């Protein structure tokens, strides 16, 4: 046992995945990011924060400041929150 | 809808700027950079977003003042 | 009423203080929740949660 | 119990599979990674002890009693990983021989080294020849299970 | 061998855009004329700005805007460097070198500046 | 999506010019030409992927470099392209690489 | 009569199944964080190693938190006062019973014990006739598949 | 110490670390687009990387207007390279300004020309020395005076870093050298 | 803090309508629950290499000290526990390699090493310097090598350091090279890959280290050693 990994073999693979352009996000392209928000909001009235994070590949706190800018939030159950640009 | 929100946001900024002067749809399309949104959407705008709009102000044959209606 | 320590001389049994009279340990539980329900009244008192 | 019961139980019914919760909010590309685990033949070493140095050595039931050890032996099992992904990979299989825990041996049973030695050898190990065995040694104390 | 590759490319493109020509209602003669034309074409101061004390540390603008030299369009796999020593691992690849056109799927590579 | 870059090439440029003639004669539309250029991209990428298998090796002096929008742009001087059966030297070459 | 094998078998099944759950939880935690898996790290050896060690030493049985109401006192320190106490101790068997006041027929000497359990050889104390001792020739089946 | 001035082998400077603020906001993308012999990967890091061969150096410039210059053989040469980059930025037309230039670190190295016993050094200076031959092959010495870090090798090679002033390197080295001579093989 | 409670009288114990007898139990010490969670990880790690409880008790102790100072709270808690385990093992005079503690953990060698130094800085404390002797025992043991050969290797190792034949080498690698020389001088002859496999170092590292000590092999063996293959017949690789 323990045929020494010194750098764990899965962990190496995960770092390798990371070793292909990660850890930097658009934020920065604001307007183009707004375009993604407008496009997404066209598909459905409300979305989970997690779906927007996958969809726009940007820091969450910045996206929150945008959702404060053009929308509101609507929570239900156990902290299950969805955001919406107040359709009317 | 998203496009319409950009109209709302522009209008919001203009109200915030201090002015509520009405403009044509075409100008609004231009200023929102949504000129090429197509006839269909424009038509949707004309026959819902602009007329089924619960708080749209029509004045001088043009559409103004969207964000607010409760206080003047 | 909280019974005096002579009723709960713990038992030490080596160590030091490793000896809280398990009744004391229950008394510690009562004080803890009563402190919390008190703070609950001080703070954002709910309804069902107070119940 | 060792020769039958423990093997039957690890073979009986414990295959476990896990399918990741991926492709959320966005998908369309064959990818929710899935893994399955299977357990084969069980192995059981002779009663062993690991000295603080890290060096294993054979344990003598008399020594186990003086130093207050637990006279037990290591149990090992064959574990398999079997990755039948949702498409591309299906033949990713790898074999392992792994330590899972320490089973207390009972004295002079077929798995406790005293069974093989002769009367002169057993006297050499400071063990009684007439002593009957059939009781576990735990933490220095000799312990017998009541039917 | 390589003019044949371009011929391969001509067959693939003409074949695959033919349907586009038909979808518009454009005549196949135009498609052939395109092919034929295309074939014919084929062959104080010091605490603020002491900065002006390094004037002319400049070089030739000559090497980029003019493109008098030859050009290569390809792709990169990985680029790696060690001080002034540079290493390149490239892939895919069309070259144009003093009159002739060449091709590669992989190209590896070392240069110093 | 296949890179527009190969449209810059002589091959790509002769095509764009061939399309431009067709537009001069108003036999086709600009959008259709773009659709032909997009198909040409795919098809030449495919030709690269399936047919092209050869490789080359090179050494030279680096003159300038750039990197932006995941696009590498070089200009090398005194370059030497070396192959197993041929060799190709040129005084200066630009190398643009995307991935 | 449950003996050392079927008594151990109940515990080994429970800890090993319990071990299977702890490995299930580990593989999900691996998949959640962004993947970093080591099959050798997921096995919590202590579940088995220490679990058998514990039950057999105290004499308790199983879950300790709750299961210990009736099947208590099943392991014991092997009495060693003479040679006979030990042979007699290893060859002891116990009927479970209520405790502190029961009077009925599981205390008298049923005829079917003939050739099976000792006529006279039972504690002179409170548990008279409840802890019995196996006759001299008697034997016990280990059991096997009827197939 | 005159008595030992063959201590005075004056350790060679190899690297200098300085920063400077250009005094204006910039656009790295345009910069990366426009500038020659420069690299910019916003998907990997924020700063644009530029490199000259002059006094052979390299600089990394941010968008806030702050930048860091490295690679210099000396502090004057470092002020020269820093000024050369800011000149280039001036040549871009951008409001380049030579503001807040400051050295952050100096690095020196040297050889003593004799083998030594690290086992003794780590024993006698146990409170400050830290040696892990299984991990790093050198020995790490943390002085509390000219708060400097030293790298000691069996060959006798030494590197010093954490410096703010060249005098501090000489002082650190003049102080420690007799001890090292006292642990010669 | 407090006692616990749990289900079982059959019931009445409301859930009145839902399926939850009486009430749920309550967490108590949450700020520290990951200290307790650290103690759980240290014992797992500890058993996977069969460490004594005395090591675990030192390890747990070091950790509490590092935790209370809150000087390195930013770091990976599991990295901190692993480094504590390494220190405890070295202080008790039976060091494990960084390679060994990494093996029973999910933390990288670099990060354990880094945390190691920081803890040393945090507690303002120092440890002894590892010797060849501290590892010669475990390795020769796991390779089923005779006691006599283990003794010779020890002597080979000790002398090798005494003659200063390896100034540019780690003691572990030298230990490995001594084990190989011994084993090839006996009937056992463990292969380089096998020694590599127990030691964890690269087998090229052993080969180089062997090539460096080979010129003085006659002088390094104990005079009382029972030779099998003489040094005049000792292989080269």
């Amino acid at each position: 046992t323990n045929y020494k990994p010194v750098a764990n073999h899965q962990y190496n693979i995960e770092y390798e995945r990371k070793k292909k352009e990660d850890g930097k996000r658009a934020r920065a392209d604001k307007q183009h990011v707004l375009d993604m928000l407008f496009s997404a909001f066209e598909k459905h009235q409300y979305y989970n924060l997690k779906d927007l994070v996958d969809i726009t590949k940007q820091p969450v706190v910045y996206l929150k400041e945008i959702l404060k800018e053009i929308g509101v939030q609507n929570v239900k159950g156990i902290h299950k929150n969805t955001w919406e640009l107040k359709p009317e | 809808f998203g496009v319409l929100a950009k109209i709302v946001n522009y209008m919001k900024t203009r109200h915030q700027r201090g002015d509520t002067h009405p403009l044509t749809l075409d100008e609004i399309l231009d200023e929102t950079q949504h000129l090429d949104i197509g006839l269909k959407q424009k038509q949707w705008l004309m026959t819902e977003a602009l007329v089924n709009n619960p708080k749209i102000e029509v004045i001088d044959g043009k559409y103004a003042f969207k964000p607010k209606y409760n206080v003047r | 009423p909280v019974p005096p320590l002579s009723v709960r001389p713990a038992v030490v049994m080596q160590g030091s203080a490793r000896n809280q009279d398990d009744l004391t340990h229950k008394l510690a539980d009562i004080v803890k929740i009563n402190n919390q329900l008190r703070r609950n009244e001080q703070n954002g008192a709910a309804a069902h949660v107070i119940a | 119990f060792i020769q039958m019961s423990v093997q039957r139980i690890v073979e009986d019914a414990p295959p476990i599979d896990l399918q990741a919760e991926a492709q959320h909010a966005s998908g369309e590309v064959e990818e929710p990674p899935r893994y399955l685990l299977k357990f084969e033949q069980i192995y059981l070493s002779k009663p062993t002890h690991w000295e603080r140095d890290g060096a294993p050595s054979p344990m003598m039931p008399n020594e186990a009693r003086l130093r207050n050890l637990t006279y037990s032996a290591p149990l090992y099992v064959d574990i398999t990983k079997t990755v039948i992904k949702e498409g591309e990979e299906q033949l990713q299989t790898q074999h392992q021989k792994t330590f899972i825990g320490k089973i207390p041996i009972m004295l002079r049973s077929t798995y406790c080294l005293l069974n093989g030695l002769t009367d002169r050898d057993l006297c050499e190990l400071n063990e009684c020849p007439l002593d009957p065995g059939g009781y576990f040694i735990i933490n220095g104390s000799e312990k017998v299970l009541i039917a | 061998t390589v003019p044949k590759l371009y011929r391969s490319v001509i067959e693939d493109v003409i074949n695959d855009v033919r349907d586009i020509f038909l979808d518009d209602g454009v005549d196949e003669q135009v498609l052939m004329e395109l092919k034929t034309l295309w074939e014919n074409k084929l062959m104080g101061q010091v605490e603020e700005e002491p900065l002006n004390s390094e004037d002319d540390v400049s070089d030739e603008e000559g090497q980029e805007l003019f493109d008098t030299e030859n050009v290569v369009v390809c792709q990169y796999d990985k680029i790696h460097r060690s001080k002034n020593k540079w290493k390149f691992h490239l892939k895919d690849g069309i070259m144009n070198l003093n009159g002739r056109d060449y091709i590669f799927s992989k190209a590896i590579g070392d240069a110093e500046w | 999506m296949a890179y527009q870059l190969y449209r810059n090439t002589t091959l790509g440029n002769s095509l764009q010019e061939s399309l431009d003639e067709l537009i001069q004669s108003q036999q086709i539309t600009p959008q259709l030409a773009l659709q032909v250029l997009l198909q040409f991209d795919k098809a030449i990428n495919a030709a690269l992927a399936q047919r092209v298998r050869n490789r080359v090796n090179f050494r030279g002096s680096l003159n300038t470099y750039r990197f932006c929008d995941n696009v590498w742009t070089f200009v090398l001087n005194d370059v030497e392209f070396r192959e197993v059966t041929e060799l190709i030297k040129v005084d200066k070459v630009k190398i643009v690489a995307c991935d | 009569l449950d003996l050392a094998g079927p008594l151990l078998a109940f515990l080994f099944r429970g800890m090993f199944k319990n071990l299977l759950k702890e490995v299930r939880i580990y593989a999900q935690k691996f998949i959640d964080r962004g993947k970093d898996f080591n099959l050798e790290l997921a096995i919590k050896t202590r579940i088995i190693s220490d679990g058998l060690k514990y039950s057999l030493a105290t004499g308790n049985w199983g879950d300790q938190k709750k299961a210990h109401q009736a099947r208590a006192g099943v392991s014991q320190v092997l009495n060693r006062l003479t040679f006979a106490s030990t042979l007699s101790h290893l060859r002891r068997l116990n009927s479970p019973i209520g405790r502190d006041g029961k009077l009925a027929k599981p205390r008298q000497l049923h005829n079917t014990l003939w050739g099976m359990v000792c006529p006279a050889e039972t504690p002179e104390g409170h548990a008279v006739g409840l802890v019995k001792n196996l006759a001299l020739m008697a034997y016990i089946s280990v059991g096997s598949q009827p197939s | 110490t005159p008595a030992s001035e063959s201590s005075g082998i004056v350790p060679q400077l190899q690297n200098i670390v300085s920063t400077v603020n250009l005094g204006c906001k910039l656009d790295l993308k345009t910069i990366a687009l426009r500038a020659r012999n420069a690299e910019y990967n916003p998907k990997r890091f924020a700063a644009v990387i530029m490199r000259i061969r002059e006094p052979r150096t390299t600089a990394l410039i941010f968008s806030s207007g702050k930048m860091v210059c490295t690679g210099a053989k000396s502090e004057e040469q470092s002020r020269l390279a820093a000024r050369k980059y800011a000149r280039v930025v001036q040549k871009l037309g951008f409001p380049a300004k030579f503001l807040d230039f400051k050295i952050q670190n100096m690095v020196g190295s040297c050889d003593v020309k004799f083998p030594i016993r690290l086992e003794g050094l780590v024993l006698t200076h146990q409170q400050f020395s830290s040696y892990e031959p299984e991990l790093f092959p050198g020995l790490i010495y943390r002085m509390i005076k000219p708060r400097i870090v030293l790298l000691i090798f069996v060959s006798g090679k030494v590197v010093l870093t954490g410096a703010k002033v060249r005098a501090e390197i000489y002082e650190a080295f003049e102080n420690i050298y007799p001890i090292l001579k006292g642990f010669r093989k | 803090l407090s006692t616990m409670i749990g289900k079982g009288t059959g019931a009445a114990s409301f859930d009145e309508f839902g399926n939850s007898k009486y009430q749920n139990r309550r967490t108590m010490s949450s700020s520290d629950r990951a200290m307790m969670n650290a103690f759980k990880e240290i014992t797992t790690m500890a058993d996977r290499i069969n460490l004594p409880r005395n090591i675990v008790d030192r390890t747990n102790n070091l950790f509490k000290q590092v935790y209370e100072q809150k000087s390195l709270k930013g770091r990976a808690n599991d990295a901190i526990a692993s480094a504590c385990l390494y220190i405890a093992c070295r202080q008790e005079g039976v060091p494990r390699t960084f390679k060994e503690i990494c093996a029973v953990s999910r933390i990288s060698k670099k990060e354990i090493g880094r945390c190691f130094k920081l803890i040393l800085k945090a507690l303002e404390t120092s440890v002894d310097l590892i010797t060849t002797g501290d590892f010669m025992s475990r390795f020769c043991s796991n390779l089923c090598l005779p006691k006599q050969v283990q003794m010779a290797a020890t002597h080979i190792a000790r002398k090798a350091v005494e003659l200063d034949l390896v100034p540019g080498r780690s003691p572990i690698s030298v230990a490995a090279a001594a084990i190989y020389m011994a084993s090839q001088a006996s009937a056992e002859k463990r292969t380089q890959k096998e020694i590599g496999d127990i030691a964890g170092v690269a087998d090229v590292t052993i080969r180089q280290s062997y090539r460096l000590i080979y010129p003085r092999a006659p002088d390094l063996f104990p005079t009382d050693f029972k030779f099998d293959t003489p040094v005049d017949k000792l292989p080269q690789l």
